[PDB]
């Protein structure tokens, strides 16, 4: 009865809820249901930006397959984010 | 706890403009991590704003206070 | 496993997270991208309601503030500093003696 | 009215990280146009915000309200 | 000495901010005519300072986008990527690009 996109959104929302429950436990602070839904809606939108950017970045380098340099480019604005993603890339590569 | 790669793959494909576009296996793994970092960043920043106000929980008000600076970081 | 929620995960989402028509807020939306020069149960997330909170850098967790976020913070500080000027503008006074006409039209 | 290519070029060179970096003349002329759209988009959003508040003119409080989304769109 | 380098950096910054501000004021006077509303001087100052700072963001991205395509010279493809958050912005810029070609 759920459309494809409703099922993706629900899957996203549930994973967001679970990550928030972990944070809530670790930092001793609960989240409202509304906050968790808000973070999910932000995350779904963020993934749209990420996906569109990744496709355009890959194409800008004459590639149809997105690679880990496209992802690094996604992370370019924050030094700690880029470092984190660069480290993880090396990890995967090992 | 985190996003399944099966889901992230479909999430990325949902927005691609071109049917030719693919995602490398390593890139997909990285996008799994990046989405989690985003969620956790929003959640912990909302927590800090709640702690600073001695609030009982993170409500939408607290998330909205941290939002412009979160979205500008990503 | 699968991209979609299992029966158990779906049940959890339905009872813990899913927003309902009888909740005070039944939907959260994000403002849509619009370029101007070229709702009872519905909460649209605001990027402006808390503008007076934005003239200082907020806490981070794992993700440092970006340069554009630092510029945003600095612009908010500039605006705060000018908010109560009537008429004659301090920024003009700080820059206009450096203007070279060859730079402009 | 608008920006001169020469000014746009000085603004960009001031900020490049690498002195090898150069800008094609076509790129430069397109940056002239992009800059103008940016400024005009800022001013028009400010006008629309002032109207939403029945204000008679655009003060900085109105600009403040459209700034985050403007930075995110560029 | 280092103090001289700093005074010169400062004075050259203010020159470019002055030129941005002049131009921003002209563009906002045109919008003001067209939309029949005025801007405070403070609003024009703020838009100028935003535009000045936004050049740094554009400049850094152009350079990274060029480098992602193995180029040290920025081109109009790099510039179009700056417009990518909006389909209509991207359309408007791609046209200007094509007009600029011919
Ligand atoms: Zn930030």
């Amino acid at each position: 009865r759920f459309s494809y996109q409703q099922r993706l959104k629900a899957a996203v929302h549930y994973t967001v809820g679970c990550l928030c429950e972990e944070v809530a436990l670790d930092k001793e602070m609960q989240f409202s249901k509304q906050t968790i839904a808000a973070i999910s809606e932000l995350t779904f939108r963020q993934c749209e930006n990420f996906a569109k950017d990744l496709e355009m970045f890959a194409r800008h380098a004459k590639r149809t397959t997105i690679n880990t340099e496209d992802v690094k480019l996604l992370a370019r604005r924050s030094n700690s984010l880029l470092k984190y993603i660069t480290d993880k890339s090396e990890e995967i590569a090992q | 706890s985190g996003f399944r790669k099966e889901l992230v793959s479909r999430l990325l494909h949902l927005h691609f403009k071109d049917d030719k576009t693919k995602v490398s296996g390593d890139a997909l793994q990285l996008m799994v991590e990046l989405l989690k970092v985003f969620v956790v960043e929003a959640a912990v920043r909302g927590v800090r704003q709640a702690q600073a106000e001695d609030a009982l929980r993170v409500d939408v008000d607290q998330l909205e206070k941290v939002l412009p600076q979160l979205l500008l970081d990503f | 496993k699968d991209w979609f929620l299992s029966e158990e995960e779906f049940k959890l989402w339905n009872r813990l997270y899913r927003l309902r028509d009888s909740d005070e807020i039944k939907e959260i939306t994000l403002p849509q991208v619009q370029f101007s020069s070229l709702t009872t149960g519905i909460h649209q997330l605001s990027l402006s309601e808390w503008r007076l909170w934005q003239d200082h850098p907020l806490p981070t967790h794992q993700v440092d503030h970006s340069d554009r976020c630092r510029h945003f913070i600095g612009l908010m500080q500039m605006i705060e500093g000018m908010r109560h000027e009537e008429g004659e503008c301090s920024y003009e006074l700080e820059v206009e003696s450096y203007l070279q006409m060859e730079d402009v039209t």
